């Protein structure tokens, strides 16, 4: 459940803005996600969510647990060469070392005077019974070695010094800095600098070989010696064991993969030798999937976590080998479905690694992914995460899947992503956009919903009066009336007289129809209509009205003003319209006299289809320009003459 | 948050220099003070309570003397103060027994002055400015005879503006006095602008405190400092346009101007000092063609020159002192001739030029026969000459059908068949009757007319955004026809 992970792990991958990112980040985000939910669950609510809240901090854990010379020497630069020089070495000794006593200390007096004694040292302890001192520090080497168990997989071993030190031990926690390689300024250079004294043990490997004699030491009780199995390399003595699950195994397993294999490797650079054991060494190289074979058939309690299994899988380093069992799984099968973070957990992850490194997603297994994740969404009951997730969505799966789903309309930063699914998916006048009501430049009568928000809305109203004047020359004044409600309200200053010259441009346009418009109720009113009864009052008037609305007075079809926002494309137009319309009206206006049944607003008689001379001649429209110089307008005396022979 | 606020309900009604006797910005006595201006200020943001329940609703809100909110008897304007420096010279032989220690404990009391001071001055400043506000919304809720405790308390600090005469915190003493005679002061404060402000104009580059100032300044209820003070503003103010697009604030303070201690009927002597000089009548020829100070000729310029010659030709005289040094004149000077020689200047193409010889240009001549005009006589003869064509088409261009038209042309020849009408009765030394029966024509055609006269300017559309837009065609016609020969 907990629907509030989903948003939590949603928001990260992208407010859902386009910035630059490193996505390491967005592994932090989940982490912090992680820990906070985790929390909220685990001192409120039920037990179920505790375990709901354990699960997730296995999720934190795992998110945790991606990230963590030459010529003569001791053995100490042979150490650090060895983790130099690999680095699956070096993190498998990572994994293993990731995740207050008031004792007054004195002994050897109470043990002589009951018996004997006979010798100072905690080594007559082990000359015979480990009772011959004072019993309540026999008490502190079961107890505070305990502590010390937690202590050695919380990482060092001297910080089991510090509490081996309250042990009220003090020749036995010498054994604490045996664990030590020799690191000296007579045998190491760059080991000589950070020291000037000598340090640890240069019979280290006859210390390991001694001290791995005592993991076996039969008169030494388990509570001693499980931390000599592990500073020998560890031995799973059932003690070094306190949280007995799938990873304390692995820890303890893998610490005897990387002991064995430093003598190894130490033999190479002679460490080993004969007067170097006092038991024969274990010289075979072990293997870490077989182990992880071992643990994983030992702990089906651990199966049942996909978040543990997760967590083997980095140090197995085998990422894509998961991420394709874990969608179909197998193959073709269901059997993912019974972990109930598999699906959305490595889902998130799917995504973010992909981005990380890409060979490491197949990137087929996140396409899967994306849309198991997806449907459980459409049964979760959300609709506002089906577009997050289906930009990563492809045309091949999921087309009109996407279409019916982005056919509502709702919030405005989900239709930032809408848009981003529409657009990317390539549909632009399918079956979203009339799917609106019910429950190609389609999506520009579409598209001018998208910018009355902020950060577009300096680019709004330019591009709604572009896309007018766009489809107005092709034509669809029913789609007009759809770029001036979807008009943004603003366009003065703050919103960037600006632009309310096109508000006239609109009104110029009709004052050019109406004269167009009135040729036709000419052919059947006047040119038809010969006889009088007071009709001369109505149908000479007609053709004198005709006359009054072809030109604007001041001037016709131009603009470049300041109440016009900058292009030239908006002075070109209003010319273009000019020269084709107006001389089609001058065309039209010459059969007003001349074919008319009367031929002026007197039935006989023309003088007025020998003044268009003048009316081409006035700067009212300037048609002195829009007939050029020599073919045109010469042509144009004799078109006037033609047709006051057209009155006969 | 942290906010800057914190300490303790109102019940206080000190942080004086009276109380504390003048002792003053180096001692203990002082951070009594600065920690009590922490305390007003958590008294004043619990009256900004008191305002947003002014807004809402509450029991008796006016309390003077809810809370008192009467409790400051004297405002500091003290620290803009004290030299800090120049006791240190001394400092530095001082230092052989108590009398020296003494000494040196003043000055020590001085570097603790140089910390003081800057919290002092940042929480005076949150204080005082905002006790303002507190009285004036005190003024807009209803008058009663304890914002005359007003009076009382604005009175004691312009005589503390007073110890000097920094500048730009002197408004806590005018525009207090301002809302008093608005909802219904001191001469002597108002004095202070003839004092200071007078070494120029520009050097305008740091005379923005006293713009602002001078502003609600002029507020008094004629003044013999106006005469003077205006030689330098608004005659030698405005030459800086010619010394440059023309700006706000020039006949925004103009107007400040007029409404001052009584100008109203002295229109005479304003109109003479104006005239005088030969500024306020170069600026027309910015509107004709401007480049003048070579600032290309733009129609955006003539939108401010507009409310310029407005705001002049109002008052009759200013109005007079225009015509003959020519108006005549700046319209033959005119810029474009397809835009104010055509017969009818529509709003499609330009509003601009459409806005302009509508509002002004018709009826600043048409005032100018208002007077039952007896001296313009020849120059407006021969400004019916001018513009003979847009006479003949204002009649002639409308048919019964008739688009492309807007109520503001129907303004514009209102405007010109009222002027033609003066014009033929004041010398006292025609083909309206076509224009008649194309009205009644729209008249008894309801249809064609609300169809043929559409919107077009901006200014229009929000006409339809009730339709008002209507209301002010008929009347429009009205007045229109009754003129109309």
């Amino acid at each position: 459940y907990q629907t509030e992970r989903f948003t939590k792990f949603s928001d990260t991958l992208k407010n859902n803005e386009q910035n630059p990112i490193d996505p390491f980040n967005i592994i932090r985000e989940f982490r912090s996600a992680a820990g906070q939910l985790a929390l909220d669950l685990a001192n409120s609510g039920d037990e179920s969510n505790v375990i709901s809240s354990k699960d997730w901090e296995l999720e934190a854990r795992f998110w945790h647990l991606v990230e963590l010379l030459h010529p003569y020497n001791s053995r100490g630069l042979f150490e650090k060469k060895l983790m130099q020089d690999n680095k699956q070495l070096y993190q498998i000794w990572i994994v293993m070392v990731w995740l207050p006593k008031n004792v007054p200390t004195s002994k050897w007096l109470n043990s002589i005077t009951s018996g004997g004694l006979k010798s100072c040292d905690l080594d007559f302890p082990l000359r015979e019974n480990t009772n011959v001192l004072d019993v309540k520090d026999k008490e502190e080497d079961h107890i505070f070695f305990k502590y010390i168990y937690e202590l050695i997989l919380a990482g060092a071993i001297d910080e089991a010094l510090e509490e081996a030190k309250l042990s009220d031990n003090i020749s036995i926690c010498m054994i604490l800095c045996g664990i030590q390689e020799y690191l000296n300024p007579v045998i190491d250079t760059q080991i000589a600098n950070e020291f000037n004294t000598q340090q640890g043990i240069k019979k280290h490997s006859l210390w390991r070989r001694t001290v791995y004699s005592l993991s076996q030491q039969a008169g030494l009780d388990p509570y001693e010696r499980a931390i000599y199995s592990y500073l020998s390399g560890a031995i799973p003595n059932q003690e070094v064991l306190q949280y007995s699950d799938w990873e304390s195994d692995l820890h303890i397993h893998l610490n005897q993969i990387l002991q064995t294999e430093i003598e190894n490797y130490l033999l190479e650079n002679n460490q080993v030798g004969t007067d170097e054991l006092i038991l024969p060494l274990p010289s075979h190289a072990l293997t870490v999937q077989e182990v992880l074979n071992r643990v994983a058939s030992r702990h089906p309690s651990e199966s049942e976590h996909p978040i543990r299994v997760l967590m083997a899988s980095v140090i197995l380093d085998s990422l894509p080998s998961v991420i394709h069992s874990s969608v179909e799984g197998t193959e073709a099968s269901n059997d993912i479905i019974d972990k109930p973070y598999l699906l959305r957990i490595v889902t998130h992850l799917a995504i973010c690694l992909d981005i990380i490194n890409p060979g490491s997603v197949e990137e087929v297994d996140k396409s899967k992914l994306i849309t198991t994740y997806i449907s459980l969404l459409k049964l979760q009951g959300l609709y506002e995460n089906i577009p997050i997730y289906a930009t990563f969505l492809n045309e091949s799966d999921c087309l009109e899947a996407c279409s019916f789903i982005l056919s509502s309309l709702e919030d405005p930063q989900v239709r930032k992503k809408q848009i981003e699914t529409i657009n990317f998916l390539r549909l632009p006048a399918s079956n979203i956009l009339r799917r609106t009501t019910q429950r190609i430049d389609m999506h520009l009568i579409y598209g001018v919903e998208w910018l009355i928000e902020g950060k577009l809305y300096v680019d709004a109203v330019h591009s709604i009066i572009a896309l007018s004047r766009r489809f107005l020359l092709n034509g669809r004044v029913k789609a007009l009336e759809q770029f001036m409600e979807r008009n943004n309200i603003g366009e003065i200053c703050k919103n960037y007289e600006n632009e309310d010259q096109f508000l006239e441009e609109i009104t110029q346009y009709e004052h050019l129809i109406k004269g167009i418009r009135e040729y036709e109720e000419w052919q059947k009113s006047v040119s038809l209509l010969s006889s009088e009864s007071n009709i001369p009052t109505l149908i000479e008037k007609l053709q004198g009205f005709s006359k009054d609305t072809f030109e604007l007075i001041k001037t016709f079809l131009v603009d470049l003003t300041s109440s016009n926002f900058a292009d030239s494309a908006d002075y070109e137009i209003l010319y273009e319209i000019r020269a084709l319309y107006t001389p089609f009206l001058l065309m039209e206006l010459h059969k007003k006299l001349v074919e008319a049944a009367k031929l002026l607003k007197i039935p006989k008689f023309i003088s007025e289809a020998l003044a268009f001379t003048s009316l081409v001649a006035n700067e009212n429209d300037k048609i002195y320009l829009l007939f050029q110089s020599s073919g045109k307008l010469k042509e144009y005396l004799d078109l006037v003459a033609r047709t006051a022979t057209l009155s006969n | 948050d942290p906010k800057f606020v914190n300490s303790l309900l109102a019940k206080l009604k000190d942080s004086k220099k009276l109380f504390q006797k003048k002792e003053n910005l180096t001692r203990d006595e002082t951070v009594s003070l600065i920690k009590k201006y922490k305390l007003i200020s958590r008294i004043v943001e619990i009256f900004a309570l008191c305002i947003y329940n002014s807004t809402d609703s509450n029991s008796e809100i006016l309390n003077f003397l809810n809370k008192t909110f009467h409790d400051e008897l004297n405002l500091k304007f003290k620290e803009k103060g004290y030299d800090i420096p120049l006791l240190d010279i001394v400092l530095k032989a001082d230092r052989s027994w108590n009398e020296p220690s003494k000494s040196q404990t003043n000055f020590k009391e001085e570097i603790t002055d140089a910390s003081l001071n800057l919290q002092y001055v940042n929480y005076e400043i949150s204080t005082a400015k905002a006790w303002g506000a507190l009285i004036t919304t005190f003024v807009k809720r209803s008058t009663v005879p304890l914002n005359d405790g007003f009076v009382d308390l604005v009175e004691h600090f312009l005589k503390l503006n007073i110890d000097f005469g920094f500048t730009q915190i002197y408004l806590e003493r005018i525009e207090l006095s301002f809302y008093i005679l608005y909802s219904f002061k001191i001469i002597e404060l108002m004095n202070k602008i003839f004092t200071i402000f007078k070494s120029g104009e520009l050097k305008n580059n740091f005379y923005r405190p006293l713009l602002r100032s001078v502003l609600v300044l002029l507020e008094l209820v004629i003044s013999d400092q106006l005469l003077e003070f205006f030689e330098l503003v608004f005659s030698k103010g405005v030459y800086l346009i010619l010394s440059e697009q023309d700006l706000l604030l020039l006949l925004s303070l103009f107007k400040k101007i007029t409404n001052v201690n009584p100008s109203k009927n002295f229109n005479v002597i304003l109109a003479s000092s104006l005239n005088e000089v030969g500024t306020l009548k170069v600026i027309l020829n910015l509107y004709s063609s401007a480049h003048l100070i070579r600032i290309n000729d733009e129609p955006i310029l003539g939108q401010i020159t507009l409310t310029f010659i407005s705001e002049l030709c109002s008052i009759e005289p200013i109005a007079a002192k225009l015509i003959n040094s020519g108006l005549y004149s700046v319209l033959l000077e005119s810029p474009l001739s397809v835009a104010i020689q055509q017969g009818d200047i529509k709003p499609e193409f330009s509003p601009r030029l459409h806005n302009i010889w509508s509002n002004g240009l018709l009826s600043i001549v048409l005032l100018l026969l208002s007077q039952f005009g007896i001296k313009v006589l020849p120059e407006t003869c021969l400004f019916v000459s001018y513009f003979g064509k847009q006479i003949k088409s204002t009649i002639y261009n409308w048919g019964d059908n008739k688009l492309a038209v807007s109520s503001s042309l129907i303004k514009e020849t209102n405007q010109l068949v009222l002027l033609q009408k003066m014009l033929n009765l004041l010398n006292y030394q025609h083909d309206k009757k076509r224009l008649s029966a194309a009205l009644s024509k729209f008249l008894t055609h309801p249809k064609y007319l609300n169809s043929r006269i559409i919107p077009t300017t901006l200014e229009e559309q929000q006409q339809l955004e009730r339709l008002e837009f209507v209301k002010g065609i008929s009347r429009d016609i009205k007045a229109l026809q009754d003129s109309l020969f």
